[PDB]
């Protein structure tokens, strides 16, 4: 569930 | 041993384009998922209102937490009133960084803006200047640390040139800033879940780029010596100082009132004026002590007195 | 009150030069350790084959786990025939991005490229890479690496008179949209298409006519609508200041009547007696309206025009 | 068929401008916390000592752990000697990347220095700098922090005529490689000349020059470059590298398979003697298959 | 011989169901120039407002002396205030066309209008034939004609239909199929819909045979109203006009009566009566033939 | 390999409903001046006469030269004897198309007619049946081309489902005919200053739209080829001609006695009877003969045998 | 106030039949002089070749000029290759109009073809104006107009429905349902066809309510794809055109979504996305979303 | 100008 | 030669 | 000739 | 404690 | 082991  | 008195003067215009409202469009990005443009709404993530049907706002990502990320840009038509001043910051609108969490991978790495305007052509039909703007883009992958989590614009230091009467002149990117600053960037951090909103700073002026006006010389092209005692700068400083004479600053950016001196110490000197137009009254003189040295080693205190003058575009 | 239609035009050259096969060489690089350049081969990793000698691929990096990463560029000319023709999208050749785990710290940073041809007169148009080959976390998107290429361009003389090749960007085949940016996962390849273009001038720039709709407009006057098309019985309303995708190009009119047209079209999809046509309406000052047409020629001309 | 020798020429300035000290100061940078720039020190991080006051140094950040990191740029007026000679490898400086572990958030994004001198014409030089203090890790080579330099320029004038000087880039000392990013580690310092060169006209521009070589051959015509290579080869011929760059002495030989050709001299005018001539063999193949080999003497002309 | 009168009744829905307002859109067309579509504007040709922004207008042609020729279809939302009410006229809004010189070939031949709302969609074809235009003024009018097409949908369980009936002249009551317009000239038509129960649209009728409880024949008279004093002679097998409807009654006794009216024109304890007048022998004798007409809910049906 | 005989069957309905004297009325009719409707009469373009009250004549127009134009609808009760046969071609009335030249623009552009009846069952119950018939008409504008200047009328076919002893039977219209011809029309053209008179054909028959009675079957699915052969028809005709075997007309429509056969390369045939049930004997046999070909090239030729079974409503 | 996100569903047949070879046969005309049909020849106006025996030409007129008027049907079982994709376009064959100038009164006004396969056997209707020809050219065209007719039959125990749509010019999208040819000249078109489950032909379709999940409603504006960041305005009753088919939405939040993209367009895990924008009574508006799932499905259901 | 039908 | 259509 | 419909 |  |  990586974000940027 | 003597130094001399110097003298200078450089012209700064001062004097205003009629022009139109200005209307943006988003043209360009490269990569991103969900990429939309549309002309601003009172939407939460709307960007705000403007007197326009231009795409002043850009949008990315699929949101992980509520909004989607983008930029924004809100023109300044209200309180430029239809002018644009030379040598004169010119704030073209306000640019606003909407930084949310997006699932990684979903954002743009770069964007391109237009600015469109009208100015009389040569037989005085009103027709368009553009201005292209460019953005680097980097949404950083979001971890623990918050500064290392920021994400990342740089704007370009783009221009253009268009003719008036018959003289060309060039509308200019300086970068951003934060309003009630003087800080001029040309990157923007922005963390995460959080909006930045900056002034875009332009200048025009004379000719096919924009550049500061200036002049140059050499102070101790006057002074007095023997044949064989070579003469070198020792010292300069903003104002007048010559009770005391200066010591130091040979080669440093001195402040001025209007601008910024370099004096090396072979004499050459370059003056630069930085002040907006408007600072910058009639018989406006810039003043500057320096002290030389000869090869005796006596030492000798003069003036360079540099006029700052303001002339209109008829004048060349 | 009353619009009154108004007309334009604007030419774009439709020629082509006559040109060598061309010749790609990596020529300088910045960083990188175990960095080679060579003509590319049907080695696994080694590019695929061209017709020529130049150094069209490299490499870099001591390879984690397969290969090493690098860059490749396999011209189009058996396609291109001998031919560039102006102002139509010109696939220069494919550019492929080689991804593979490295150990970290061994990439380039920076690259170049020189892309040489005859025109006989030798033309070289130099390109530049800036590269980042993304340290690799659990998160995948985040360690792709990334290429960024240069809007470079190269001027050259042709029969007295000046052309300017330009790069475009990189395009997946079979689509449309032009990136300057390319981000590829790890133990992949990505093959894009490099575009260019070619004109006349100094640099290149998209044909383009200017205007004003409201200037033979009869009465305070305000555009107050703008469309593609002819949309005279219904009138238009809204899009002032928005880019509208017509047939050939693009109009942005302006509220005060002023317009730019830009011709964005590949020449060959420009048939002889083009005509652009746009709807506006106008508004005045007592708050009547009144539509009309603005028509575009679109001339196609040769160089010697 | 016969392929016929071929002669060329191209010329170089091989000369120099009388100039002063080199002075320089950091004028202007994005973001970053507890900023400052100043003269150099022989103070632990204060860059070391030059001949001026111009301000040749810059550091950003609270320190994590001893020292703020920056930049310093020591000129090199002693060894220029009052010169800068045309077409030639100019150290204008010692350019230092220091790289400490400073609080996150707290670098500068990009920064500006003016490098003037006067020739007596005053000439200002602006260099250019993105920086990218990275995150630091366990991962030592990621966490480097990076430096990118723009090849910029300055066009002046001297005796009615323009000059160019231009960034080339970066070099370790002792080195030839030229780079435009520089990596340096965590709690380390990273010293590099700074190149630059200076020219006729008004961008920099290595010599050149162009040609055919096939244009005088006799053969209809249905002629091919099938070899080329630096040297005088013709008792073998050659075979391969067209369309490959090809090294010579002085310079670099591409020559493509219609004959059209272009060297360009990369060679520091001081390595370059009076008659000076570039050599070069070629092979040519006709229609029918016939090979023929012949040479390219392209002179250097000192100028 | 003896005629007995006799009896019977028709049962009409009378009930509404509640809409939304209408929004109608052109889908296709085949043929022609410079064709568009769009929302109705107060251009000059432009077919007026409504409230909505379905694209009620289409226009074709390239005009050769001011506009192009069309269609336009406006709405009647207002009036309707969110009803339908069952067999009862409905005008669902005002159709226009629009015949304007055109270069000739620039017409179209045929298109499609669809018209939702909520409770369904009724689709609407049209032929267009734009006639080349000579000396001859009625031969030059342009001709529409419109299909009787229909569109069947659920309520509470049952099915309903609405169905096309035709074009009327405001004020007027008879209904057209075709719509002939002059050159330079627009006329405009309420279009009339019906709906009620069922898989088709039809009108309520009742059937019977009035000879079947006569005492003995053949019927050789029939008339509206009751005429048992004078008997009634002719109009065996003809349309028959009475209050709410139509009476044929043939030879044989066999009759049918169907309800045209208007609901609303209907009143409660309504009775449509006629009369009817031979046996063997030659004599007569004369008869009422009474029908009630029933007004009852979608419920009672 | 051999083809084998093929062996099918279709019932027709041979039966009749007693039925009353039709009536005609014109009910409605869109644009035209000075319309009229009545009932026949033997003024000079009255229409004749026949046995009932409706109207069944129509005119319309001011005339230019003498009458005015209509249709008229004279009705067959007499020969009809009060029946409906089924499957079988009914004469209901004869249609007269009277051309005149009127005022340009007085024609209708279209009208009904309704025909109705009462149907009897054996129990004596009467069911009353109204028929609908549409037609389109164009008057067109008069030239000195006498074939364009001829009026052309469309009649649809149009149908009537209604129930008789607790089964479903629609009468179907046909079309227009001339009589002692076998072609049916459905457009009439008619000269200026003429009548044009047609029979208007109809049928009926069971179920809820009229269908002419059908088989289908295929052919070569008892044929025999070895497993790794496959069959194709070849060849197809009318009767008997085993002798010769046959070559051509697949797919093709191949007239019998009774009705059409379309068999196609693959065995597959549909069977159609066509004929007046009246034309059909008891014991009606339809022959054909079909050849097959193999894989290998050679071919076999048979019969395909369809008894035509007539069969009352009772019964169906 | 607060719009939520909204789901439907809508399945579309995705499969194929397997057919023979389709064989024309002109059956049926009315009027004309010099009619004949038969089987395409490669005589100059013998209409071309096709594998079989049916009559897939039809001509008439005494010729003025050259050759007689007439049309031709040209089967498209090559390519077909022995199948019928399911809501897919075919092109059962092309369609050729010959106009030649005859003699005037001497064409047809209507005809009728038969298109047979296996036994299934869809009719084809023709009206035919053969325009008397003058000095203008567009006038002197002549029409053709196809009816949509369809035939209906069982497969493995469940009705399909082969349905016409119309002619389009090859390599074109329009579909037209009249065709205008000016004399001496030859016009081909693609005959397009559909066919799906059920007792008529109809595009998948779903239909739903978005404002029944809303908190708090009017529906201000529509769009196709994803534009809550900005909200939507207008579009209300208008066709909003998807990648896959037509949303329409109105007023009260009622919509209807149709799949008009051939089966082979449409990827698995297709979605269809819309947003919308509704408004409150208190003038206050929130934007969500419509997420379609387009689920390619087989005849077995 | 006495057009007929 | 004469009308044709 | 500029033929109408 | 991050640093850069 | 880290890569890049
Ligand atoms: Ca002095
Ligand atoms: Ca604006
Ligand atoms: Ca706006
Ligand atoms: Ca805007
Ligand atoms: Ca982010
Ligand atoms: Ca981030
Ligand atoms: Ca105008
Ligand atoms: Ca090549
Ligand atoms: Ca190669
Ligand atoms: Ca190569
Ligand atoms: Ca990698
Ligand atoms: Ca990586
Ligand atoms: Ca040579
Ligand atoms: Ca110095
Ligand atoms: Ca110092
Ligand atoms: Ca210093
Ligand atoms: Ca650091
Ligand atoms: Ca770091
Ligand atoms: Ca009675
Ligand atoms: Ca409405
Ligand atoms: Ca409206
Ligand atoms: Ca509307
Ligand atoms: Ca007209
Ligand atoms: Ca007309
Ligand atoms: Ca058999
Ligand atoms: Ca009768
Ligand atoms: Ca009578
Ligand atoms: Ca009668
Ligand atoms: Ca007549
Ligand atoms: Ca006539
Ligand atoms: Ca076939
Ligand atoms: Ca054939
Ligand atoms: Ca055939
Ligand atoms: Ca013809
Ligand atoms: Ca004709
Ligand atoms: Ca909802």
């Amino acid at each position: 569930g990586w974000t940027d | 041993s003597t130094a001399l008195d110097d003298r200078g003067e450089v012209d700064i215009v001062a004097d205003s384009f009629t022009v139109s409202g200005v209307v943006a469009n988003w043209t360009s990005w490269s990569n991103g998922t969900n990429v939309t443009t549309f002309d601003g709404t009172n939407a939460p993530n709307g960007g705000g209102l403007d007197n326009d049907s231009g795409k002043d706002q850009i949008r990315w990502g699929q949101p992980a937490s509520s909004y989607s990320s983008g930029y924004g840009f809100i023109d300044n038509d209200s309180a430029l009133n239809g002018e644009f001043a030379l040598n004169q910051d010119i704030i073209l609108g306000t640019f606003t960084h909407y930084n949310y969490p997006v699932y990684s991978g979903g954002a743009i790495t770069s964007a391109s803006m237009d600015v469109a305007f009208s100015v009389t052509d040569a037989h005085g039909v009103l027709t368009p200047v553009t201005l292209k703007l460019n953005f680097d883009h980097n949404e950083t992958p979001n971890t623990n640390n918050p500064e290392a989590s920021k994400d990342i614009i740089k704007v370009g230091n783009t221009n253009v040139t268009f003719e008036n009467a018959g003289a060309l002149y060039t509308l200019q990117v300086i970068g951003f800033r934060i309003p009630g600053t003087n800080q001029i960037v040309t990157e923007i951090r922005t963390g995460e879940n959080a909006t930045n909103s900056y002034e875009l700073v332009v200048r025009v002026g004379p000719g096919e780029g924009y550049e500061l006006p200036s002049t140059s010389g050499n102070v101790l092209s006057n002074d007095v010596s023997g044949a064989d005692v070579d003469m070198t700068v020792v010292g300069a400083a903003s104002g007048n100082h010559v009770s005391s004479g200066v010591s130091g600053s040979v080669g440093s950016m001195i402040a001025g009132l209007y601008g910024n001196l370099i004096l090396l110490a072979d004499g050459s000197y370059t003056y630069q004026v930085t002040a907006n137009a408007s600072s910058i009254p009639n018989d406006a003189i810039e003043i500057f002590t320096y002290t030389m040295k000869d090869g005796d080693g006596d030492t000798s205190t003069a003036l360079l007195s540099i006029n700052v003058n303001r002339v209109t575009m008829a004048d060349f």
